[PDB]
């Protein structure tokens, strides 16, 4: 769907409450 | 996480909500614990930042 | 009241604009080659104000009594002296200390007194034909002058007065505070020439006085003056000439502009910082040609519109009588325990039952019980004597307040303690109150100790008999009316209550209104106030619990009252804005970014 | 009379000293208390700062 190899597919898959953060000033 | 921790944390206090501690003391009374928590949050997010 | 005038046409006000009015220094310190931000009391930039007309040369004389806010910018445009004298009071009826300064003719008088003013106050000059003279004849202002406190007459001069026709000439600006008491006026003048309307530019504002008064300012009103010569029909009733000049006046706002000090010192140029996003950039850089770039603003905050109260619909009233001042209660080693529950609470139902003497709410204002829900109010009541009032304190010694009644470090509750020596007081002297004297270890908190044992000193045993060292611990007092202060009877009732702990019912006063949702408004639950939005929420709950936290500590579920239902708190306050610049030299238009 | 009550503006009297510059030393004027050298200067304030 993106503009990726398989490689980089599966290397992206091994890497990996907000509104609760977010409700008190720590916004990303 | 921790952070958001601190948030319950009393620093010497009574409790940990502001409004709990507006609606049970008068402002001329609470002003000290209002000034030690400004003052343990100030910590917090220095080290934080540190 | 007095006298009025008749044939007065006055024309409905019109909203007119400003061009950056009232720009004068914060203190009196000289600053150069430095842009420093004050926060004092202001004109907004581009503001709609009042224009009031007062031009006959038709038919146009109108200055009602305006009221007095925090600061009043006072623009006139004149040509002849039009505007004469300036009231400040309240009420105006001989009861208020009312200040009149008036730029009379030939002396600047200055009166804090207590004038009675008419409906329409005025001056009011006589013009002859045979000789070319200005002097004074009507002067309707007060009638009678009886108490002052303050007078200040200036230096005699002579003043041309002037009254000719044409175009606008001079312009006065006048910016009044009122500080601590010190009423601060300052005072600039321009020599323009212009038609109508408002002049625009921008000029510095000096200091003229700083009255160190100490009087309640509410209203104000501008006093002007009358011409009467040949073209008058020959009556002061009807007949009359306002003349030709404006004023405009506004009122002041705690805004904070950014002044441009230049090596002279002075007040040349003025920037808002609260109107534009390109004027807050400024504002917050502290300078004049911001780069290109972004810059993060304040967050964006949705005001409340509503504000819904919430509390379980109580009938029944929690009964002072037998509490507070009812006939007879017990010694102070088994003092009266009473529970209060289901009925509602208030403090302002004790002052007319009896006037105490001492009260005193540690862990919780006094004036702020209403504001919240009790939940198990215990009342312990007792007697004792004046000697031992203060001992019955969280954080104090002695004998009664260790081997009687005990109160915790961490006690949140009030106490009372009222004389009774109407009831509490014979003739012979009461003996039906007795008092422990000593024990051999101490009590816990809320304990009572009703042990009647023959009490140990140190050495020889005892064994029921009280000989050498067995003295009886319950004692008896001496409450009688021919002694002193300190040794009369005083009874003392300790209210112990908890403050959001257990899903009580005695709460306050405070009725319960409407319910609306899907807003983010004010609420109030058992005492405990917020701000949010309560939507409907599925979680399931338990018949001992009323609040929920969670992981943050806060209120994120709350059970209503009435009608047993769950809502979540939900925050509005979420959300970045930031303002996109390409440069002050390449144009003046931003954009705006909300995250 | 009364004490700390109401906006005065008649008080008692007060001493006065000379005027000495070039010397590191005390000086109050208005309430504001400093140490240091009074030397000449070139600039000119506004007439009521």
């Amino acid at each position: 769907p993106s503009k990726r190899s398989f490689i980089e597919d599966l290397l992206f898959n091994k890497v990996t409450l907000i509104c609760a953060q977010k409700f008190n000033g720590l916004t990303v | 996480n921790t952070l958001v921790k601190q948030l319950s944390s009393n620093f010497g206090a009574i409790s940990s909500v502001l409004n709990d501690i507006l609606s049970r003391l008068d402002p001329p009374e609470a002003e000290v614990q209002i000034d030690r928590l400004i003052t343990g949050r100030l910590q917090s997010l220095q080290t934080y930042v540190t | 009241q007095c006298v009025n005038l008749t044939t007065r046409t006055q024309l409905p006000p019109a909203y007119t604009n400003s061009f950056t009015r009232g720009v004068y220094y914060p203190d009196k310190v000289f600053r150069s080659s430095v842009l420093h931000s004050t926060q004092d009391l202001f004109l907004p930039f581009f503001s709609n104000v009042t224009w009031f007309h007062a031009i006959h040369v038709t038919k146009r004389f109108d200055n009602p009594v305006l009221p007095f806010n925090d600061g009043v910018y006072f623009a006139s445009t004149e040509k002849s002296n039009i505007i004469r004298g300036w009231i400040f009071g309240t009420t105006l009826d001989s009861k208020t200390q009312s200040l009149l300064i008036v730029n009379n003719a030939t002396n600047v008088v200055i009166k804090v007194c207590e004038f009675q003013f008419c409906n329409d106050p005025f001056l009011g000059v006589y013009y002859h034909k045979n000789n070319k003279s200005w002097m004074e004849s009507e002067f309707r202002v007060y009638s009678s002058a009886n108490n002052c406190t303050f007078e200040y007459v200036s230096q005699p001069f002579l003043m041309d007065l002037e009254g000719k026709q044409g175009n606008f000439k001079n312009l006065r600006e006048f910016v009044f505070k009122n500080i601590d008491g010190y009423f601060k006026i300052y005072s600039k003048h321009t020599p323009i020439n212009l038609v109508r309307d408002l002049p625009q530019g921008f000029s510095a504002l000096e200091p003229l006085v700083d009255l160190p008064i100490g009087i309640n300012i509410t209203r104000f009103q501008t006093l002007l003056a009358l011409h009467r010569s040949y073209l008058t029909p020959g009556d002061s009733s009807s007949g009359w000439t306002a003349g030709a000049a404006a004023y405009y006046v506004g009122y002041l706002q705690p805004r904070t502009f950014l002044l441009k000090y230049n090596e002279n010192g002075t007040i040349t140029d003025a920037v808002d910082c609260a109107l534009d996003p390109l004027s807050e950039t400024k504002c917050t850089l502290k300078s004049f040609t911001v780069e290109k770039g972004i810059y993060q603003t304040s967050n964006f905050r949705v005001q409340p519109t509503e504000s819904i109260v919430r509390f379980p619909n109580i009938t029944n009233l929690c009964p002072f009588g037998e509490v507070f001042n009812a006939t007879r209660f017990a010694s102070v080693y088994a003092w009266n325990r009473k529970r209060i529950s289901n009925c509602v609470a208030d403090y302002s139902v004790l002052y007319n039952s009896a006037s105490f003497s001492t009260f005193k709410c540690y862990g919780v204002s006094p004036t702020k019980l209403n504001d919240l829900c009790f939940t198990n109010v215990y009342a312990d009541s007792f007697v004792i004597r004046g000697d031992e009032v203060r001992q019955i304190a969280p954080g104090q010694t002695g004998k009664i307040a260790d081997y009687n009644y005990k109160l915790p470090d961490d006690f949140t509750g009030c106490v009372i303690a009222w004389n009774s020596n109407n009831l509490d007081s014979k003739v012979g002297g009461n003996y039906n109150y007795l008092y422990r004297l000593f024990r051999k270890s101490n009590l816990k908190p809320f304990e009572r100790d009703i042990s009647t044992e023959i009490y140990q000193a140190g050495s020889t045993p005892c064994n029921g008999v009280e000989g050498f060292n067995c003295y009886f611990p319950l004692q008896s007092y001496g409450f009688q009316p021919t002694n002193g202060v300190g040794y009369q009877p005083y009874r003392v009732v300790v209210l112990s209550f908890e403050l959001l702990h257990a899903p009580a019912t005695v709460c306050g006063p405070k009725k319960s209104t409407n319910l609306v949702k899907n807003k983010c408004v004010n609420f109030n639950f058992n005492g405990l106030t917020g701000t949010g939005v309560l939507t409907e929420s599925n979680k399931k709950f338990l018949p001992f619990q009323q609040f929920g936290r969670d992981i943050a500590d806060t209120t994120d579920a709350v059970r209503d009252p009435q009608t047993l239902e769950i809502l979540d708190i939900t925050p509005c306050s979420f959300g970045g804005v930031s303002v996109i610049t390409p440069g002050t030299n390449t144009s003046n238009q931003v954009a705006v970014l909300y995250q």
